């Protein structure tokens, strides 16, 4: 009945995505080996939106787990009920991108995106008929974010007609965790607005003022660092160019006026 | 100079940069060099995470071996640039620059300056080059030439008697879908891997093996004839893409609308009904629908109680390789619906194993996309031998698309040697060292040849030029008695691409690396 | 109590502020004195993400270094104010300045006001610029073979010059296309449009410049063709496809009927679209936004050819290579926007991977340029040099003028001075020596970084000068010994030569003119 | 009910009083519907309602349910029977014959 | 300079925030002297520090400090020089480089003192023939690193910081026609309190073309005057800039309010915020637009801008700035403003006083002798006043 | 004292926390001595007088069992060498069921 | 549930409508001759007072 999936990318994202399950498997009574021991009808009828049954009694979840570093895989499966999830949902690699947005978008991230989308294909064959995904991703990171906007780029593209929801991370106000955060964020959010249904962010479509101070702090740091080209060569060397910031920012600025609000020579005229 | 302006940074003067590049360089190649030829051990790589993996190709070992060092970065990216281009040659990449630089430091360390040597690089590359263009060999290559090359490749990956297996799979699979003309195109060959039974029945499949089959229990096992509609049309309930809402009333007027809904889904379906009555109008033939989109449980049971055979979410690579296999046309809408869209197949069976199910498509009239089914017991198993089918397909490609192939057995790198040291009076002044020293590396393919089957590693060499000089014969090293064997006339065939990038390769790495100057961390820490 | 006036600011004054400014100016200079001429050395960084920047160019060098002292910040900015305007002399201007700057300690030392030194330095550059302009020589455009001799000698000394016979072709024959005159009398050459596309593999001789544009992108449906002879290619913005306005809209149905005639009329819609471009009778459909599956169906009947999710600027470089414009609504639709100005499309692979390439150009005004070689470390330098071979070729087209090089342009402004302070009097003679004098260390590393005697060199070109027509007389870089730069073919562009003496001057007036540091205030 | 978002509309006083009847009414009859083919027991496989249960026990009908999906399929072969995923009366072949 | 020295300081002892602030109260009102002033006001303290640690009670200081602060005034109009009687453009270069000394531009005073009179003149606006009046902060400081400080130019004309919207546009045009707008062009759309329900599925096709076709008709009658370049403070719709495509015309999106009100006075343009008129159609007369005789769209350094040039309804100035970096240039600007100001205070207060210290030196003696006519305590208050100079 | 410092080339090279092994007497002579403790576990449940074990795993569950495949596969194995004789006995369940 | 009235006199109506289809449902009981009634969903006070 209109089943669902989830799609977990990045460090942060595997962090709060671990716990997510936490809340649905002991609410529906799923045992840690993955049996079922409740006792109350209500845990049954909605049972296969989000678990899929097997052969005997045990009902898996409908999880994709894909990271740039394979030592933040274990910790997840060895972890409290980290034994349920399928053994081949697991989507690693082996360089990792460093807080690099655009080398986990083109550079390498092409390569193990082609691994994650075989992937969801057997997931979504079992199901009777799905309604939308659920991808969650940060936006300081280059390594989730850069590898985050590639695969939700490649969801909707196949599948046009669906819903997609983003329970997204935003920086933190006033301090800041790294340095290229602003380039990190910007590049980010323009590729958001056209691509999903609905966002949420957690501390026309986007909920949590009316978030426009939260767009009026990025863009000011970013002008800011664009106009001195600061740790610009990072990102145009491995196959940028000037003209796909000015994009950003001038998309960016957009977004800022539908959130509305609400010299020395007056003589004549 | 630098440690006064940032306290925090590690700097390498003078000689101190070269010594780095150097010691590094030669611990890689201690490593590598039992990897080569048919004779190589087998490693063991254990992750993290535990598992298993026992591999012997350069490019997959070195980038699972726990190595954090500069100078071993930029080795490890030349040989990643050779797998993905040419397929072969990965660790004969790493044991020539390895022994390039050890042969130019003996002339540096005796007070000579790097940039002499340079110029020796430059003049014996051009000599080399202009070599193997008359030591090739332009063939028409047929079958019976096709099973040599490939099995030069094969041999050094696997065991003897599986190798005598995957060399006709191999060889047997690029002749299917090459045509007279137009590059060969990869993709085509899709390998699927099942893990049961023995590794010895690995076979070729004239066909397409999809690993998913029908959803309903109420649909034919095996069709002895049968129509393939491949379409990438949507049967599942859909949705409006504007905001639109019912609006009923008394109890009545809620069925009039669950049934009207369905209507635009139903109209689907009735096409493909009269379109397979009409067609198949006794109990004979077979209609299986492939779909690249899902199928609702009530679509699945209209089409049930005519025998359609139906498969949903099929990959995208796969609405091409079922025309060129089945000869139909992979259509997006049913508006035009027409006896002459549909393929044909002999013989469409259902194989389940566990809890997984694979479909198997057999007996096509001129199939243009074949399929290899993997069999063996083990999880590795199923990953060594996917590397050595992937090893074995591009060698067949680069011995078709180049008209020429170049004997092995290191019996060219012999006539490099012997070629360059007649050519070094010719250059004037210092540039002579360079030249001794480019032909003191080529020899290293004999030399780990000779030293991994067990043998003496100068005694060999000796015998090998003794000949070459009194018969101009391309004579390489035998791998079960020592003795000089002629390479052209046993089996054992390389690429001539393949040696050509190589010589390419190996020099422009080790001429950067000869002209570092110091190793700077300036900058920040972490990207934080 | 623990009372304060200023919280915690630490401030220093006085002379040793100015001594602490100089050697830390001085400090960055020899940092880069050692990759100056043919015989210039390598080096490697280690950026913070983890890759390797090896290269020779004096601006990616410094730019990775993180200094904290604020004397050392504005040797570093300076660095990059030649490479975005010049493009060549990103070394010869930190050398410059360091001595410009090392000469400057002695004079104030000796009881002299820093004021009375800025008056000499600046009445310095106005003769530095009327000598220069002396002894340019004009060059001619429409010579091919000239053109080719000064891209020559600006790339003889990066890893480029083993195939400087190859790199000399592909800079020279991407700017004279580039060069393009829409309205008015406005003559631009934008590098915007010089795409540089790298791929490791194969071998730096397959490096060429095609006549059009290469894209990294497939055919959506597999019938579709991937070779056509002479396309009519049209250029969209919008997608193909149905999607939502913004009016707030909502639908309420109460029929049987109104539920599927809603969804005949999405099918309706698209339809509208195709016949729309159908009707133009395009070869080749090109959208930067997304296709449905439906409009693929449509657009095989006419054999059409569709590509996808097309980059912005990908996008803009096809128009000025087929010619025609971007269109985002189809109804508007024209036929003087359909591209007819193409002759080949075909759809290769390149390892494992598709490409698009769109060549055969009647008369393009954008290119790409195609490298190949062995690592992504080796094409990273190859490129950097590429793009301060074009930055020459741009240079002599708005100003053909050339000067002599390889050390000959510096002793002849160095004669100049002299024998014009011999009639000046006053106490602001000295300092106007000194300008003049420190302008030999660019002969000077020219023969270190070789090896030879740099006493006896020096002395042999200073009096070698003498003479009344000896102003091309140089230093040869690769053997050590004085040659005419008239038979050598050693040149270089005017507007090289003005950026560098200009830039050093003012560096070394800015930084004369600081007595305190006032460290520490959070904003 | 309709997969899609759907409400009432009650315009008039009249067509308030007779919706809760009309609902009653209409399931009397596909409960009937099924009880004239001699279905005795009837087994799903979803949530059971509060109004179809009480004409289930009219008419002597057996009502048993298994939320197991894989266990609803393992009886439609031991009876002999076939999952209607439809709420209509079956017709010839999809009756399973039991003994007890 | 002292204003910006202190301005950056974190202070926090009260009697030192009381010279902070009286140094940006300088800047304000004239304009120059922020440092001279700081140093005056901290020697009154110290001189009468040695009074009042003696018996003198600090009400006799105020009451000879205030005394002497008056008489000071009368004399210096005593000391003053009329402009007027000496050459008029000789009164202006030697007043404007005084300012310049002791600045980075110092030496090149004698090329900056000509580029900011000829600035200050071009902007001179018309009273209604009481006093003329000149508007500062008007001309547009722009910074460019590049080329020496004797390359920056003087604009005749206006320039912006600004590029074209598409890269299909002219970037060039010689006669152009100034159109100001202060709405944005994309689709339209509804309010927050008009909704659309629709009940009808075959009125629904009408009213999604209706989106785009309410802004096309907006554009067809701004193009059908003439209009040449379109500038907009708000965004433009990528739908709605490929109507200045084949129209052969320029438009300039997200630009300044500021900026905006400066290029329509100097053209004769008018900014509108709507479409609108006396009665309830909208309409677009053609006798509200600018002229301007070269709008030409230079490159400087990588970044580009957009210079507009020969104004015909008035005179503008903008001015480049040319130097080695981004420190360097951002001196340059401090010190042409200050310049600025000084150049204004002349024109419009007709009188000058001699510089180098000899006011100070002159009101020094005359002090000296005014207090022995006192007889009083407020005898040693003055004197203090005189040392204090 | 004096230490004995890390030979030059791949050993300097090395990540912290990992372990290298090469040789026969090193490599080929452990995993033979792992696969023997195996065996020795497994052995005592063979024939008709077999004894059964008392496994309890993780999750606190007891299993009183005596067939070899469960037995292994509650058991965990940090030994590769021994890992691979483990993944050789469960395919023989999947294909026959008994031995 | 959903109403959308559009006059007064259709107001009054709605409110008479509620008050009506609950006293239906106790005159039912209360005619078949019933003494004791017992329900698991709850009884409002309406009817008790009833
Ligand atoms: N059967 C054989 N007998 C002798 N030499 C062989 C044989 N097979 C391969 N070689 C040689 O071994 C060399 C290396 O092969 P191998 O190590 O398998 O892969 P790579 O070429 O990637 O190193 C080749 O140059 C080839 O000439
Ligand atoms: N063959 C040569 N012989 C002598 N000097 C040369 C030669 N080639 C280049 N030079 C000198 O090298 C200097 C530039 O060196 P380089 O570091 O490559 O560029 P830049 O320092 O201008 O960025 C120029 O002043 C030029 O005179
Ligand atoms: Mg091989
Ligand atoms: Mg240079
Ligand atoms: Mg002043
Ligand atoms: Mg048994």
């Amino acid at each position: 009945m209109r089943e669902i999936v989830h799609i977990q990318a990045g460090q942060c994202g595997n962090q709060i995505g671990a716990k997510f399950w936490e809340v649905i498997s002991d609410e529906h009574g799923i045992d840690p080996t993955g049996t079922y021991h409740g006792d109350s009808d209500l845990q049954l009828d909605r049972i296969s939106v989000y678990y899929n049954e097997a052969t005997g009694g045990k009902y898996v979840p409908r999880a994709i787990l894909v990271d740039l570093e394979p030592g933040t895989m274990d910790s997840v499966r060895s972890g409290p009920f980290g034994q349920i999830f399928r053994p081949d949902n697991f989507v690693f690699g082996q360089s990792g991108a460093g807080n690099n947005w655009a080398k986990g978008h083109y550079t390498e991230g092409a390569e193990l995106v082609d691994s994650v989308l075989d992937v969801v294909r057997k997931e979504a064959e079992s199901c009777d008929c799905l309604q939308g995904f659920q991808l969650t991703h940060s936006l300081g990171g280059g390594t989730g974010s850069g590898m985050g906007t590639l695969l939700i780029s490649k969801i909707r593209e196949e599948y046009p007609d669906r819903i997609m929801n983003t329970f997204s991370v935003v920086p933190s106000p006033k301090v800041s965790d790294t340095v290229v955060e602003p380039y990190n964020a910007t590049l980010s959010v323009h590729q958001l607005v056209e691509n999903t249904d609905e966002t949420y962010c957690i501390d026309l479509h986007f909920f949590m003022t009316a978030i426009q101070e939260l767009f009026k702090r990025i863009s000011e740091q970013f002008t800011a660092m664009f106009r001195r080209k600061a740790f610009l060569h990072w990102y145009t060397g491995e196959g940028m160019d000037e003209m796909e910031f000015t994009e950003a920012e001038s998309n960016m600025n957009d977004l800022v006026s539908e959130y509305q609000q609400y010299e020395e020579a007056e003589e004549e005229a | 100079a630098v440690k006064t302006l940032n306290p925090k940074a590690e700097v390498a003067r003078a000689q101190a940069a070269l010594a780095v590049n150097i010691s590094a360089a030669r611990g890689l190649q201690d490593v590598l060099r039992t990897n080569l030829g048919p004779k190589g051990t087998m490693k063991m790589l254990v992750s993290g995470a535990g598992d298993i993996k026992l591999t012997k190709d350069g490019n997959v070992l070195l980038h699972e071996m726990q190595i954090q060092h500069p100078t071993a970065s930029l080795i490890a990216k030349v040989a990643t640039a050779q797998d993905d281009i040419t397929g072969d040659g990965t660790t004969s990449n790493v044991l020539i620059i390895g022994e390039l630089l050890k042969q130019a430091d003996l002339y540096i360390s005796e007070g000579l300056h790097p940039r002499i040597i340079t110029e020796g690089f430059e003049a014996a590359k051009e000599k080399a080059l202009q070599f193997l263009e008359e030591v090739k060999v332009s063939r028409e290559m047929d079958r019976e030439t096709l099973i040599d090359v490939a099995r030069t490749s094969l041999r050094t990956k696997v065991h003897a008697e599986l190798a005598d297996v995957l060399t006709e799979a191999v060889v047997d699979s690029i002749l299917a879908i090459k045509k007279q003309d137009e590059p060969i195109d990869l993709f085509m060959i899709e390998i699927m891997e099942m893990k049961h039974k023995s590794e010895t029945d690995t076979s070729l499949i004239r066909g397409l093996v999809l690993d998913h089959g029908a959803r309903h229990p109420d649909m034919k096992k095996r069709v002895e004839d049968a129509y393939i509609l491949t379409c990438n049309v949507s049967l599942e309930y859909e949705k409006t893409e504007v905001n639109s809402g019912f609006f009923y009333k008394s109890a009545e007027e809620r069925e009039k609308l669950v049934k009207a809904e369905r209507k635009f889904i139903e109209d689907r379906v009735k096409k493909i009904i009269e379109l397979k009555r009409k067609v198949c109008g006794d109990s004979d033939k077979g209609f299986v629908v492939i779909n690249q989109k899902g199928i609702d449980p009530f679509s699945l049971d209209a089409l049930s109680k005519e025998g359609i055979v139906a498969l949903r979410r099929a990959k995208r690579r796969n609405m091409e390789r079922l025309t060129l296999a089945c000869g139909g046309v992979a259509l997006n809408s049913f508006d035009d619906l027409s006896p002459d869209c549909l393929g044909h197949a002999g013989l469409v069976y259902e194989y389940t194993l566990g809890e997984e199910k694979f479909t198997f498509i057999e007996k096509c009239n001129n199939p243009r996309s074949v399929t290899l089914l993997i069999k063996g017991p083990n999880k590795h198993t199923l990953t060594q031998i996917k590397d050595a089918v992937r090893d074995g397909l591009r060698a067949v490609k680069n011995a078709i698309d180049d008209g020429c192939v170049v004997p092995g057995a290191g019996a060219v790198e012999v006539a490099m040697a012997e070629a360059l040291i007649k050519h070094k009076p010719s250059v004037k002044g210092r540039a002579q060292l360079g030249v001794q020293a480019f032909a003191d590396a080529l020899l290293i393919i004999p030399k780990v040849l000779a030293q991994n089957s067990g043998f003496d590693l100068q005694e060999t060499l000796v015998k090998i030029q003794a000949e070459h000089s009194e018969s101009g014969q391309l004579v390489g090293v035998d791998l079960n008695t020592g003795e000089p064997m002629v390479a052209a006339e046993v089996g054992v065939w390389d690429n001539y691409c393949v040696k050509k990038q190589l010589l390419h390769s190996c020099t422009v790495i080790a001429t950067n690396i000869l002209l570092v100057d110091e190793i700077m961390r300036a900058g920040m820490s972490f990207l934080k | 109590p623990v009372l304060v006036l200023s919280q915690n600011t630490k401030r220093e004054s006085g002379r040793k502020v100015q001594s602490g400014n100089i050697n830390a100016a001085k400090t960055i200079a020899d940092i880069i004195r050692t990759c100056l001429g043919p015989k210039s050395m390598m080096k490697m960084l280690l950026d913070p993400m983890g890759g390797i920047v090896m290269t020779n160019d004096g601006n990616a060098i410094l730019r990775e270094i993180q200094v904290q002292h604020p004397a050392a910040k504005s040797m570093i900015e300076i660095s990059r104010t030649q490479d975005e305007e010049v493009g060549d002399g990103t070394t010869s201007v930190i050398i410059l300045a360091g001595e410009m700057l090392s000469v400057a300690e002695h004079f104030l030392e000796q009881q002299m006001h820093p004021t009375v030194v800025i008056s000499a330095y600046r009445k310095a550059l106005d003769d530095m610029i009327s000598t220069l302009k002396k002894i340019s020589i004009p060059v001619d455009i429409s010579d091919s073979d000239m053109m080719l001799n000064i891209i020559n000698s600006s790339i003889t000394t990066k890893a480029i010059s083993r195939w400087s016979s190859l790199a000399c072709n592909i800079a020279l024959d991407a700017v004279k296309m580039v060069q393009f005159e829409e309205n008015g009398r406005k003559e631009i050459d934008i590098k915007k449009y010089a795409r540089v596309e790298k791929i490791p593999g194969g071998i730096i001789e397959d490096s060429c410049v095609l006549r059009g544009v290469m894209i990294n992108k497939d055919v959506t449906h597999p019938r579709m063709r991937r070779y056509i002879k002479n396309p009519r290619i049209v250029l969209l913005d919008s997608s193909l496809e149905y999607k939502k306005g913004e009016s707030q809209t909502d639908i309420e149905i109460t029929r049987e009927e109104d539920f599927t005639r809603i969804l005949q009329m999405e099918e309706e819609y698209i339809q509208q679209l195709c016949e729309d471009i159908i009707q133009l009778k395009p070869d080749v459909v090109i959208t930067e936004k997304g296709i449905s599956d439906l409009a693929q169906h449509y657009l095989m009947r006419a054999n059409i050819t569709a590509i996808r999710r097309v980059r912005k600027t990908d996008n803009n470089r096809i128009a000025r290579a087929c010619g025609a414009r971007i269109v985002s609504r189809p109804e508007e639709l024209r036929e003087d926007d359909v591209g007819t100005g193409a002759g080949l499309l075909e759809i290769k692979k390149i390892g494992d991977e598709y490409f698009t390439f769109i060549t055969d150009c009647k008369d393009p005004k954008a290119c790409t340029i195609l490298l190949r070689g062995a690592s992504k470390e080796i094409l990273s330098e190859v490129e950097r040099n590429l793009q301060d071979a074009m930055q020459v070729c741009r240079n002599v087209l708005l100003d053909p003028q050339l000067v002599p090089g390889g050390g000959a342009s510096e002793m002849a402004v160095a004669h100049a001075l002299t024998e014009k302070s011999k009639a000046m009097t006053g106490v602001e003679q000295w300092p106007y020596r000194a300008v003049a004098q420190a302008l030999e260390v660019i002969p000077r590393t020219l023969i270190q970084n070789c090896g030879a005697s740099t006493i006896r060199l020096l002395t042999s070109l200073r009096a070698k000068h003498t003479q009344e027509n000896c102003e091309t007389w140089g230093v040869n870089g690769e053997t050590g010994t004085l040659v005419d730069m008239k038979e050598l073919g050693i040149w270089e562009p005017l507007a090289v030569k003005l950026q560098t003496y200009k830039t050093a001057v003012e560096t070394a007036v800015l930084l004369l003119r600081i007595d305190d540091i006032v460290s520490g205030h959070k904003k | 009910i309709t997969e899609t978002k759907g409400t009432v509309l009650i315009k008039t006083a009249e067509e308030l009083m007779n919706f809760s009847k009309g609902e009653e009414n209409l399931m009397d009859a596909q409960v009937k519907a099924i009880a004239d083919t001699g279905a005795n027991v009837v087994v799903t496989g979803g949530k059971v309602a509060d109004m179809a249960l009480h004409y289930a026990n009219k008419y002597n009908i057996m009502l048993v349910r298994l939320n197991s999906k894989w266990d609803l399929r393992r009886l439609c072969k031991t009876v002999g029977a076939t999952a209607l995923p439809r709420l209509t009366p079956p017709v010839l072949e999809e009756m399973g014959h039991c003994d007890s | 300079d002292g204003a910006t020295i202190l301005k950056l300081l974190e202070v926090e002892h009260p009697a030192a925030k009381v010279l902070c602030e009286l140094a940006d109260l300088q800047d304000k009102e004239v304009g120059d002297g922020t440092t001279s002033v700081v140093i005056i006001a901290a020697e009154l303290l110290k001189n009468a520090d040695e009074l009042v640690k003696q018996k003198i009670h600090p009400t006799s200081v105020i009451s000879g400090y205030r005394l002497a602060c008056k008489e000071a005034v009368r004399y210096i109009n005593e000391n003053l020089i009329v402009n007027t009687d000496e050459l008029g453009r000789d009164c202006l270069i030697n007043a404007a480089k005084t300012s310049m000394s002791s600045k980075i531009i110092g030496i090149n005073g004698d090329f900056f003192a000509n580029m900011v009179v000829d600035a200050v003149l071009a902007i001179k606006y018309t009273d209604i023939r009481g006093q003329p009046r000149y508007p500062v902060n008007s001309v547009n400081i722009l910074k460019a690193h590049g080329r020496s400080q004797m390359e920056s130019m003087l604009i005749s004309g206006y320039a912006l910081n600004c590029v074209v919207g598409s890269q299909g546009m002219p970037k060039r045009i010689v006669n152009a026609k100034i159109a100001c707008l202060d709405f944005s062009l994309q689709k339209t759309k509804m309010k927050l309190g008009v909704q659309v329900v629709i009940t009808d599925p075959e009125k629904l096709d009408q009213i999604r073309q209706r989106e785009s076709d309410i802004t096309k008709e907006r554009i067809q009658k701004i193009l059908a005057t003439g209009a040449n370049v379109i500038l907009t403070t708000g965004g433009i719709d990528d739908m709605c800039l490929k109507y200045f495509v084949e129209a052969g015309a320029m438009a300039v999106r997200r630009v300044l309010k500021r900026d905006l009100k400066r290029i329509a006075k100097a053209s004769g343009a008018t900014i509108l915020s709507t479409l609108a008129n006396l009665e309830g159609e909208e309409t677009f007369e053609a006798a509200m637009l600018g002229q301007a005789e070269e709008v030409v769209q230079e490159r400087i350094c990588d970044d580009e801008l957009i210079l507009i040039k020969n104004t015909k309804a008035r005179t503008s100035a903008s001015i480049i700035l040319r130097g080695a970096n981004d420190f360097m240039c951002d001196e340059m600007e401090r010190s042409l403003h200050d310049a600025l100001c000084v150049v204004k205070r002349v024109l419009e207060s007709k009188s000058v006083v001699p510089g180098g210290g000899a006011v100070e030196a002159a009101l020094s003696i005359y002090l000296e002798n005014y207090a022995t006519s006192m007889g009083s305590r407020e005898q040693l208050a003055i004197a203090e006043f005189a040392r204090s100079l | 004292a004096l230490h004995v410092p890390k030979a030059p080339g791949f050993a300097q090279m090395l990540k912290e926390g990992a372990k290298h092994f090469s040789g026969l007497e090193e490599a080929v002579y452990r995993n033979i001595q792992a696969c023997k403790e195996l065996a020795q576990t497994t052995r005592t449940a063979y024939g008709p007088n077999g004894m059964n074990k008392m496994v309890i795993n993780h999750l606190e569950k007891l299993f009183v069992t005596n067939d070899a495949a469960t037995i292994l596969r509650e058991l965990e194995v940090q030994h590769p060498a021994a890992k691979m004789i483990v993944m050789a006995s469960h395919m023989q369940e999947q294909e026959v069921g008994d031995g | 549930a959903e109403i959308r009235v559009h006059t007064v006199e259709d107001y009054q109506a709605i409110v008479d409508a509620e008050w009506n289809i609950l006293y239906d449902k106790l005159e039912k009981i209360h005619h078949s001759g019933a003494k004791v009634v017992l329900s698991k969903l709850p009884i409002g006070d309406v009817a008790t007072q009833y």
